[PDB]
């Protein structure tokens, strides 16, 4: 499963979280989730460029299966 | 009848409904002066279907429905009969036969906070495309994969809808555009929304 599918999976899950936070009218939660999405898209861009992907630097994912 | 139609109210709304839950407004028992749209709104895209704008100010309608939502500028072209796309297939669908107008204008000043805007929402994942002039406000988790989940999770379930992140820094393509769609039927049998 390597890294690319997992990265897109986390990206989609956190996009859904951002959308849910926006739907709940929560401001700070939406902003923080959007920032997390920003770092995750930076990380996936870095991995696509060939640079190594980290584990602890990025926030931990939920109970993915 | 002489009372004016509430076009100013719908064109001057503080916030437009999200495209996945596009607002539907009834306009009836009033005189509709469309010269307001031409005189005001310096920036607009009034390209209309089934009737010329001047003739539109001329003739008499009988059923006016106003649909309002927010669409990114790059994908504003998806609002048209017989045209595909994520917005057309998932959020708002126009029938192949269509007699009505579409108005679109940028709203970076109004609907893009300096830090960022997230109020507006749109749908990306669903099983089947929307039928014309049909609304879908369900938020059930998509069954993208072969694993039923009943709740949001990492694997191929996902959230059916997505949020925009409008900011003033974005270019004209990504900037939000306030889109309002008017629908007409010119059979004129009851003629309740007749013009001047
Ligand atoms: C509210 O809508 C109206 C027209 O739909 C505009 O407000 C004024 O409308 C009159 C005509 O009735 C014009 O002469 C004025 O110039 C309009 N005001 C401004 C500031 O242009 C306008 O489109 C909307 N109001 C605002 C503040 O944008």
């Amino acid at each position: 499963t390597n890294m690319l599918e997992a990265l897109q999976q986390r990206l989609q899950f956190y996009h859904g979280q951002v959308a849910r936070a926006a739907l709940e009218n929560n401001s700070g939660k939406a902003r923080r989730f959007g920032r997390i999405v920003k770092q995750y898209e930076d990380a996936i861009k870095l991995y696509k460029a060939g640079k190594p992907v980290p584990y602890d630097e990025l926030p931990v994912p939920p109970g993915f299966g | 009848i002489t009372n004016l139609c509430p076009f100013d109210e719908v064109f001057n709304a503080t916030r437009f409904a999200s495209v996945y839950a596009w607002n539907r407004k009834r306009i009836s028992n009033c005189v509709a002066d469309y010269s307001v749209l031409y005189n005001l709104a310096p920036f607009f895209t009034f390209k209309c279907y089934g009737v010329s704008p001047t003739k539109l100010n001329d003739l008499c309608f009988t059923n006016v429905y106003a649909d309002s939502f927010v669409i990114r500028g790059d994908e504003v072209r998806q609002i048209a009969p017989g045209q595909t796309g994520n917005i057309a297939d998932y959020n708002y669908k126009l029938p192949d036969d269509f007699t009505g107008c579409v108005i679109a204008w940028n709203s970076n000043k109004l609907d893009s906070k300096v830090s960022g805007n997230y109020n507006y929402l749109y749908r990306l994942f669903r099983k089947s495309n929307l039928k014309p002039f049909e609304r879908d406000i369900s938020t059930e988790i998509y069954q993208a994969g072969n694993k039923p989940c009943n709740g949001v999770a990492g694997f191929n379930c996902y959230f059916p809808l997505r949020s925009y992140s409008f900011r003033p820094t974005y270019g004209v393509g990504h900037q939000p555009y306030r889109v309002v769609v008017l629908s007409f039927e010119l059979l004129h049998a009851p003629a309740t929304v007749c013009g001047p």
